[PDB]
């Protein structure tokens, strides 16, 4: 029947026929909330998405947030650059030192297809340490024709921060070199690179440096590690224009998220655990092994590169 | 015309050296090539920070160097 | 059309491991205008 | 400018995004240019200037990936292009290498283009260098074939 009706005309029955909106489905307090509840956590969250709520109810939620006080932490950069695998790296760290004793809410922001109309929101896919109740995602769109943030970002934070939680990681979409839309929101900044990302010089023009928190370079696998680590320091740097400190000392660490227990990884988890402290949230002591360092030594590493292009050795034997 | 006799300096220090650059010889393939190096300025910069580092190690004046740190006779410095 | 959007979610059962039936669904679904988390 | 009575227009935008596609309705050809490291082949679907860009290029053949590149933005090409009849060797995408002087695919680029300037009806001479055919340059007029990058361990394990 698939083949004989067509695929095709199948799916536009299928997308014609679940047409309709849940809209008058929303609650109209914020008690159940706070109680716990997590399908009227959803239903807030999409009422919000559409604007179908009160203003009275935002004016709430923006009075309880002035007393949430809880880390608002925010991880963009470049497209493709694999910021998703580096906030499941460090929500997997935070689960194996905390003892899945943190209330952890996570927020993405993808694409819409100008075009279309639709979008792919193709990120929880490759986070997989969410099986837990403890730890909530969610996803929303852009479905704005010219910025990388919701209509109602600041709303939706705000909700979610009143839900009693420990801390929200933040991710929007791949930004591009002249944006800047997650720096006055949030509380703290996380910026990603990649080795290959242009001329020395070009990276003096990458505005995002100017208010990050810290900058980590993912992928390090590629060819300029050392030299691009080395390139992003003197700049950061001599953009911060602390002239009283060596360069080794500027807080901006790179790690490889792919390959498993990176080193860099937990460094960047001891000085994030250092900076949320400098903030003062409450957390457990300590327990992993909290080693010194700036860049991973590409530890358990399963060939040196030293012999990558064996076999053009054997056939240049045979 | 071989005053190796006698030498066990001699020995020692061609070995080291030849390790060295051996090593470094190592690191620069590691940096992909001498062409690859052309684009990245690698050794450039890295002539340069052992530049400064040497001018600032004779600024100090922790290394030896005869008739500039020191022995400056008490006649100034004409220089015509 | 309708200010709401249609948002989906798509996968494969346990233990089969082909998977362009889920591609072929879903860049269709994408391309009617659907918002869809493929996971 | 165009008020300039001048041949030809040709404006360069800022670094892009993912979402950014303002140029469109501005200009009349787009040309887009792109990187071999750019993600995961799921990944490149989600950018929107593939849903106008007449031509994309690839530029420098610098790191790996370059073929598997090249495979992917053309198969997804087409995918976004509903041209579906046709093999994806012939899509009007091709990669080149910048630094690189005399680039074999720097000249398939200025072929195609002055077909595409043709085809909107520009006035001009009638064409002058070798008409050479390809989609991807070979990397001709290398210093050296990337099969011997790392002579110098060959030279320290020879010690
Ligand atoms: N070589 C390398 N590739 C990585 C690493 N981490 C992620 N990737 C690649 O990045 C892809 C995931 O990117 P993704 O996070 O989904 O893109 P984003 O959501 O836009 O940031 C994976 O398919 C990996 O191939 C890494 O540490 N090293
Ligand atoms: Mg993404």
């Amino acid at each position: 029947d698939g083949q004989r009706m067509g695929l095709a005309g199948m799916i536009t029955d299928m997308a014609q026929r679940c047409d309709i909106d849940l809209t008058r489905y929303a609650p109209t307090t914020l008690d159940t909330v706070v109680a716990g509840d997590r399908r009227a956590l959803a239903q807030l969250i999409t009422a919000l998405e559409n604007g179908k709520a009160d203003p009275e109810l935002v004016s709430a939620l923006h009075a309880q947030a002035k007393a949430a006080a809880v880390p608002v932490l925010g991880i963009t950069g470049t497209g493709g650059a694999g910021k998703s695998s580096l906030t499941d790296e460090l929500i997997r760290r935070f689960r194996l030192d905390q003892d899945d004793a943190l209330s952890i809410a996570v927020i993405s922001i993808d694409p819409s297809r100008r075009k279309s109309g639709g979008a792919l929101l193709g990120d929880r896919i490759r986070m997989n340490a969410i099986n837990h109740p403890n730890i909530f995602m969610r996803s929303l769109a852009t479905r704005e024709a010219g910025s990388e943030i919701s209509q109602a970002l600041p709303d939706v934070i705000a909700a979610c921060k009143a839900a009693r939680f420990d801390l929200v990681i933040v991710e929007t979409s791949g930004i591009g070199q002249g944006d800047a839309a997650i720096v006055p929101h949030v509380d703290l900044s996380l910026y990603v690179m990649t080795p290959e990302f242009g001329a020395a010089s070009a990276l003096e023009k990458i505005d995002m440096l100017d208010f990050a928190d810290f900058v980590a370079i993912n992928k390090f696998d590629r060819k300029g590690a050392q030299d691009a680590w080395r390139d992003v320091a003197k700049q950061v740097q001599r953009n911060r224009e602390q002239w009283h400190s060596r360069a080794e000392d500027m807080p901006v660490y790179g790690t490889q998220a792919s390959r498993f227990n990176d080193d860099g990884v937990t460094m960047l988890y001891q000085g994030l655990v250092g900076a949320l402290g400098a903030r003062g949230m409450s957390l457990k002591p300590g327990t992993l092994p909290n080693l010194e360092g700036r860049i991973s030594t590409g530890q358990n590493v399963i060939v040196p590169p030293a012999r990558s292009r064996y076999l053009a050795e054997l056939a240049d034997t045979v | 015309e071989n005053p190796n006799q006698g030498s066990f300096l001699i020995e020692e220090l061609t070995d080291l050296v030849e390790e060295a650059v051996l090593q470094e010889f190592e690191r620069i393939a590691e940096r992909g090539g001498v062409l690859g190096a052309m684009e990245t300025g690698y050794q450039r910069g890295k002539i340069q920070e052992e530049s400064l580092y040497y001018e600032q190690l004779k600024h100090d004046g922790t290394l030896p160097i005869i008739g500039v740190n020191t022995f400056r006779n008490p006649n100034g410095d004409p220089t015509p | 059309g309708p200010a709401n959007k249609v948002r989906f979610v798509t996968a494969a059962s346990l233990f089969d491991g082909h998977d362009a039936s889920i591609n072929i669904m879903r860049r269709i679904l994408q391309s009617q205008g659907c918002e869809v988390i493929h996971l």
